[PDB]
C-alpha cells in the first residue's frame, strides 16, 4: 500500500526498511508483495543448486547432492558466520535427503530468509487505541508474548583481531602465561591463549593473553640499589592482552590462529595473529526502536504481561497496541489497509460464490478461497482495494457456527484486560508486520 | 548497590537537554526515578 | 431482596475446551469476576517443563551436533515447546539417544518414574545416516514464565547448555455475559466461563487452582480487616 | 494532543451522542455514578444536579439566580443547575475555588484555565491541577471509542460532483486552447483559480460530512492534532 | 514472596482510605474492579421507594403552603437514610401543622424500622400547615431506577422515589507499583470509599469479602488442587 501514504513517509520507510537486524526464526510475512523472492535470490547469501539431479544427503553443514551427469558435489554452507557490522549470515536447509532438484533451485536460505524469500520482521496483533498514554506521541507497546516465543530476536556477531609485535624489547609472545593473574580468569583460556571455542564472555572477561618478555620498567639507580639489597628479580614483563569491550555479552563462535611461519601474508613485526569471533543472542526489550513498512516509527515504552493488554471475544489477546493520534497527522492512512489484510489472511477467508462484483473480480482473479494461514501477496501500486477488503472481512471463515468475529466494518468488540469490561465502544485491530 | 542508587537519584536535580536548543526553553530539570530497562523516560507535556 | 444464592455447573463440548456455569449473578456483576478468573488462570496455575539440554559433543549452541540437520540453537527452540507432566520438587534427568536414520519423535524420549510427556506427536529432528544422538533434559515445576538467561546456575559443567522454560499449562480463557429471565425487575444475569488446557491437566482442577488461589486471596481481604 | 481529547470528551455536549436518562434530576455525585454504573446515565446528559456548599456557581447564571424574597447569598449556599455530567465531573479536578466551567473545554479554553490560575493561585496548585487534568484526560482517551480504523475517514459525497464540474470547466477550457484563442499561461491561471475553488469547497463539504463524534472530527475541533490542511489530505483533498 | 495484609487510614467518620499491600503483578486488578462492584452491587439495605403526598395531582406542578416545588421534594426525601428489618412494604406516616418547617425528626416511625438522619431538613412552610403524606420503606440491593412500579395506576396519589440501598456512596480504586527487593513492576491497591451514616467501611469490606469468596468456593469446591500459596 505505497499508494495511500505522503512523500515523505514513503521515503522514511525506503530508507529506514533497510537497518533490520535478522531474526532467529526468520520468517515471511502474511502480507508482502513479489519482490522478496526475487530480491532474496538475485542476491547472494541463499546457496542454490547449479545442476538438475537428485540429492543424496542434507547432513548439517555439507549438502552432498549427485547429479543427472553423476557427479558428487558438496554444497557447504554458511553456519553461523559474521557479517560487516557484527550480525549473521547463518544459512540453514531447506529440503531433505530424498530430493529431486533442478538447476537454479534454492537448496537452502541465508540470513533473514525463509524458502527463498525475504524476511525482515514478523507478523503482530495490532489494536489501534490511546492506551493510558503508555503510548503517548507516536510510541509502541508491546506483550511479553513475544519474549518467550522469541519471534522478535535477533543474534549478532563481534570480532575481535588481535595480533602480537616483534617490538624493541623482545618479541611478544601469545601465550596462557599472563605475569600474576588468577586462574579462574584464565581457565576458559588454553594453553596457547586464547578462551575455548564455546565458552561464554562477558564485559570484564579475557579474550586473548599476550605479553612482551622485557621491559625497561624501574631502573634507576635507586631502585636498582633497593633491588640488589632485596635480591629479588622482578618481572619486566606487561600484559599486552586482548580486552572484550565493558558493555558486551556473547558466546564464541569461532577462533583462527596464524603466525608468520606459514605462508600467510603479514607485515613486518607483527608475530602471531589471532581472529576469535563472538555471538551474541538479544530479545526485544523496551527503547529498542522498531518501525513499519510505511514509515510508522516509534520506540518501545513499556512491557506489560499477557493478560494485561486486551483480548477479543474468543480470549485470544493484542500483540501490539499504538496510537490512533499520529495516524491522520503523519498522514500515512495506508497502513491501516496492511493491518485488515493482515488479519484476513491470519484468519483464512471463504468466498465460495458470493455473487458480488467484487466477488466475481477476486474469483476470476482467483484469490477467493483461502486457507488460515496463507501469506498474502500485494502489489506495491496494484494492491488490494478498499470494498474487497471489507467484503472479505465480512465472510471470513466461523470460529465456530456462526461466529463471525469482527464487526463488517474493521472495528472489532475487544474488551478490556485491565477492567474486564468491554471499552465503550468497538475498536480497531488486525495484523501487522513489524521490523 | 541499586538500593543505594534509587537513593541518591532523590533530590538531585538533572539537566535534561536536546540539540537543537533554539529557544530559552529547551534545557531543563528533573527529578530522577530509577526505572528499568534501557531509555531515558519522560513527563509527556514538556515535549512542546 | 431475592434469596437466590449462585450456583455452579459443568457444560462439556469437547476433551478439554470446557465452560462452567453461575446462573444466579447480579446486573452487571459478571464481567469483573470473569476478569478475575481469566487473570488467575492465565498466570496463576503451576505445572511443569523442561530448563536446560546437556548434549555431548557440543559445547555451545552455535555449532551443530556432528550429522545432524537441525542447528543446536534451532533444537533449543523446538524443545523449549515441549509438553510435560512432573511431579518431584527436585528437577528429574530425562533421557533421550538415537542413531541411524529416523526421526527422533518425543516417543523416543525415555521418561523416568514419576514424570511423562503427554505428547509423543512432535517432529524434533530427522537424523540422516550417521545419525549419533544423545539428549539430556532436565525437568522441573514451577508457574508462569521464566527467561533463558536466569536458569543458568552452574559452570563447573561448561558443555551444559541452559535454555528458558514455559510453566504455563493453559491456552485461550474466554467467557461470556447473558441475561437471566427470572421474574426479578433487576433482570439478572449469568457467566458463562470458559477454559481451555493443551494436554497437561483438565478444566475441571485448572478452575480448582483458580479458584483456590482466588479463595485464599479474597479471604484474606475478607478476614484481615482488624 | 490526546489530553487535550480526553478533556473534551469528558466536558462535550449530548449533540447526537444517543443521551441516555434525559430530564431526570439527581441529588450528588454518587447518584450520578451509580446511575453512570448501571447503564441509564448517559456520560454527556442534560442532567439536573444539586451542587452542596463549597462550589462556586457559573457566572451568566448568576443574575438569574433562584427567585425568593429572603437573600441568596451565593458564595457559601447550596445550589442547583442544569449542567451535564461531564461538566461536574471536570469541575472538581479545579480547585475549590474556581467557577464553574460550563463550556466545551478544548484546546485554547484549557490554555485560558492555565493562564488563569499561574497569575492568581501558586505554582504547585497549578501543578497538581495539570496532573489532574493528565490523569482525566488519559482515562477518557483510553475510554473514549476513538480509534483509527478504516470507516473513520470520510469521502465527502458532495466533492465527486464539485471536482466532475470543475473539471467540465477545465474541459472547457481546453477545448478552447486547442483552437488557440487563449494562450497557456492564462490557461494555467484559470485552472489554479478553478481548482483552489474545487479545493475550498471540498473543504467545506469535508466540514460538512462528519458527524461531531467522529474521531478525526475529535482531533481537529478539539485542537488536539493537525489542522483544516491536513483532514483535507486524508479525507477531501490534497490541494494544489 | 511475602503474605499481604490490608491498612486503613481514616480521615473523617464518613470517608475512608484503605491500601492492600504490594501484590504480585496483574492481580491488583484482579482485585480492585471486583472489589468495588461487589461493594457497590452487593450489600443490601432500607430505603423509601414510593410515598403519597395528600391533595395532589401530577398535572399540578407546586403544593400550596409549600413554595418547595415536587422536584425537590423527591430529592429531598429521597436522601433519607432508613434501616429495616421487616422485609415487606410497610407503609409510614409524617403530618405536620403550622407555620415553620418539617424535619426528619418528627416522623412518627412504625415497629422496627429506624432512620438515623434526624437531622435532614424536609420542607419548609408558611401560613396553614396541611402538611401530611405516608411514605413506603422497603428493601433491597443496589439502585433502582425510576420505572413505573404500577402504584400510579392504581392511585393517583402515589408516586415512585428512587433510592440507594446501598450503604456505600462513592469508591475509588487504583493501582500505583511499588518496590520490594529490587523489584519495582509489582502492584499494590488503593481503595478510598464515602459510605453512607448506616455503618462503617470495614463492615461494608466484611460483608463484600463475604460474597466473593461464596461466589469462588463456589467454583474451588469443583476439586482439591495443590497449588501453593501462603
Amino acid at each position: 500500500f505505497l499508494e495511500h501514504d505522503d512523500a515523505n513517509r514513503a521515503l522514511m520507510g525506503a530508507n529506514m526498511m533497510r537497518q533490520a537486524v535478522p531474526l532467529i526464526k526468520s520468517e515471511s510475512p502474511l502480507v508482502g508483495t513479489g519482490m522478496e523472492y526475487r530480491s532474496a535470490a538475485d542476491a547472494g547469501d541463499v546457496v542454490k543448486a547449479e545442476k538438475a539431479g537428485v540429492v543424496q544427503e542434507v547432513s548439517a553443514d555439507y549438502i552432498t547432492t549427485t547429479n543427472d551427469d553423476g557427479t558428487y558435489i558438496t554444497y557447504r554452507l554458511a553456519k553461523f558466520s559474521r557479517s560487516n557490522q557484527g550480525t549473521s549470515v547463518n544459512q540453514k536447509v531447506i529440503v531433505a535427503e530424498g530430493d529431486r532438484i533442478i538447476e537454479g533451485q534454492v537448496l537452502a536460505d541465508g540470513p533473514a530468509t525463509e524458502n527463498g524469500e525475504m524476511a525482515l520482521g514478523k507478523n503482530l496483533l495490532v489494536a489501534f487505541m490511546p492506551w493510558e498514554g503508555h503510548n503517548y506521541e507516536d510510541a509502541i507497546i508491546l506483550s511479553q508474548r513475544l519474549v518467550q516465543d522469541d519471534v522478535l530476536s535477533s543474534i549478532h556477531i563481534e570480532e575481535h583481531e588481535v595480533d602480537a609485535r616483534d617490538t624493541k624489547l623482545g618479541p611478544e609472545e601469545i601465550t596462557r602465561d599472563i605475569p600474576n593473574v588468577s586462574e579462574e580468569v584464565l581457565a576458559d583460556l588454553d594453553e596457547r591463549g586464547i578462551i575455548r571455542i564455546g565458552a561464554e564472555v562477558v564485559a570484564g572477561d579475557i579474550l586473548v593473553g599476550k605479553v612482551t618478555p622485557k621491559g625497561e620498567t624501574e631502573l634507576t639507580p635507586e631502585e636498582r640499589l633497593l633491588r640488589a639489597i632485596f635480591g629479588e628479580k622482578a618481572r619486566e614483563v606487561r600484559d599486552t592482552s586482548l580486552k572484550v569491550p565493558h558493555g558486551e555479552i556473547g558466546k564464541v563462535i569461532g577462533v583462527r590462529v596464524f603466525d608468520r611461519e606459514e605462508g600467510d601474508e603479514l607485515p613486518p613485526g607483527v608475530n602471531q595473529l589471532v581472529r576469535v569471533y563472538v555471538a551474541q543472542k538479544r530479545k526485544i526489550t523496551d527503547g529498542d526502536k522498531l518501525a513499519g513498512r510505511h514509515g510508522n516509527k516509534g520506540v518501545i515504552s513499556k512491557i506489560n504481561p499477557i493478560e494485561d493488554m486486551p483480548f477479543l471475544e474468543d480470549g485470544t489477546p493484542v500483540d501490539i497496541i499504538l496510537n490512533p493520534l499520529a495516524v491522520p497527522s503523519r498522514m500515512n492512512p495506508g497502513q491501516v489497509l496492511e493491518i485488515h489484510l493482515g488479519w484476513l489472511a491470519s484468519r483464512g477467508w471463504d468466498v465460495s460464490g458470493l455473487a458480488e462484483e467484487w466477488a466475481q473480480r477476486l474469483q476470476v482473479i482467483g484469490a477467493d478461497k483461502v486457507e488460515p494461514g496463507t501469506n498474502v501477496a500485494t502489489p506495491v501500486f496494484d494492491g488490494a482495494r478498499e470494498d474487497e477488503l471489507a467484503g472479505l472481512l465480512q465472510h471470513t471463515i466461523p470460529n465456530r457456527d456462526g461466529e463471525r468475529m469482527v464487526l463488517p466494518s474493521g472495528k472489532a468488540r475487544l474488551f478490556d484486560g485491565r477492567s474486564g469490561e468491554p471499552f465503550p465502544e468497538p475498536i480497531s485491530v488486525g495484523y501487522m508486520y513489524i521490523l | 548497590v541499586y538500593d543505594v542508587l534509587e537513593e541518591v537519584i532523590a533530590e538531585h536535580p538533572v539537566l535534561l537537554n536536546r540539540a537543537p536548543t533554539l529557544h530559552r526553553l529547551g534545557i531543563q530539570a528533573f527529578e530522577p526515578q530509577l526505572v528499568e530497562g534501557k531509555a531515558i523516560q519522560i513527563h509527556p507535556l514538556v515535549c512542546t | 431482596l431475592i434469596a437466590q444464592r449462585p450456583s455452579l455447573t459443568e457444560e462439556v463440548v469437547d476433551e478439554f475446551r470446557s465452560r462452567f456455569v453461575i446462573e444466579p449473578l447480579e446486573p452487571g456483576f459478571g464481567y469483573t469476576l470473569g476478569n478475575s478468573l481469566r487473570r488467575t488462570l492465565l498466570s496463576s496455575i503451576p505445572g511443569a517443563a523442561v530448563t536446560s539440554i546437556r548434549i555431548d559433543g557440543v559445547l555451545h549452541e552455535f555449532t551443530t551436533v556432528p550429522g545432524v540437520k537441525e542447528d543446536v540453537t534451532d533444537l533449543i527452540l523446538n524443545i523449549k515447546q515441549l509438553v510435560v507432566s512432573s511431579e518431584h520438587d527436585e528437577p528429574v534427568v530425562m533421557y533421550l539417544r538415537k542413531q541411524g536414520p529416523g526421526l527422533v519423535t518425543a516417543a523416543d524420549i525415555a521418561p523416568p518414574a514419576g514424570v511423562e510427556v503427554h505428547n509423543p506427536d512432535l517432529v524434533l529432528a530427522t537424523l540422516n545416516g550417521k545419525g549419533k544422538l544423545e539428549m539430556e533434559l532436565t525437568v522441573e515445576r514451577g508457574r508462569g514464565y521464566v527467561s533463558a538467561v536466569q536458569n543458568k546456575q552452574v559452570g563447573q559443567e561448561i558443555g551444559r547448555i541452559p535454555v528458558d522454560s514455559i510453566y504455563s499449562p493453559v491456552l485461550k480463557v474466554t467467557y461470556k455475559v447473558e441475561a437471566t429471565r427470572v421474574e426479578q425487575r433487576t433482570d439478572f444475569d449469568k457467566l458463562i466461563v470458559d477454559v481451555e488446557t493443551k494436554q497437561a491437566m483438565r478444566p475441571r482442577d485448572a478452575m480448582a487452582s483458580a479458584g483456590k488461589t482466588l479463595v485464599e486471596l479474597f479471604g484474606l481481604a475478607r478476614e484481615l480487616n482488624i | 494532543q490526546d489530553m487535550v481529547l480526553g478533556l473534551f470528551f469528558l466536558t462535550t455536549d449530548s449533540e447526537g451522542r444517543s443521551p441516555k436518562g434525559e430530564g431526570r434530576a439527581f441529588g450528588s455525585s454518587a447518584e450520578a455514578i451509580m446511575a453512570f454504573d448501571a447503564g441509564d446515565l448517559t456520560l454527556q446528559a442534560k442532567i439536573d444536579i444539586r451542587f452542596p456548599v463549597g462550589t462556586i456557581p457559573p457566572r451568566g447564571f448568576e443574575p438569574p439566580a433562584r427567585e425568593e424574597g429572603e437573600p441568596e447569598w451565593q458564595q457559601g449556599d447550596t445550589f442547583t443547575l442544569k449542567t451535564t455530567l461531564g461538566r461536574a465531573l471536570f469541575n472538581e479536578l479545579l480547585p475549590e475555588d474556581y467557577p464553574f466551567v460550563d463550556y466545551e473545554v478544548g484546546k485554547k479554553q484549557l490554555s485560558e484555565i492555565v493562564n488563569d490560575l499561574a497569575e492568581r493561585y501558586p505554582k504547585v496548585i497549578v501543578a497538581a491541577t495539570l496532573d489532574n487534568l493528565k490523569a482525566a484526560g488519559f482515562f477518557w482517551a483510553t475510554r473514549s471509542g476513538v480509534t483509527v480504523a478504516i470507516s473513520d475517514i470520510v469521502v465527502p459525497d458532495a466533492k465527486k460532483e464539485i471536482v466532475k464540474g470543475y473539471e467540465g470547466q477545465d474541459e472547457k477550457v481546453q477545448k478552447q486552447y486547442e483552437r488557440g484563442l487563449i494562450t497557456k499561461e492564462e490557461r494555467t491561471q484559470e485552472l489554479i483559480a478553478i481548482w483552489t475553488k474545487a479545493t475550498n469547497e471540498v473543504a467545506e463539504a469535508m466540514n460538512d460530512n462528519f458527524p461531531k463524534t467522529n474521531p478525526v472530527s475529535m482531533m481537529v475541533n478539539s485542537g488536539a492534532r493537525g489542522n483544516m490542511m491536513q483532514m483535507r489530505q486524508i479525507a477531501g483533498m490534497r490541494g494544489l
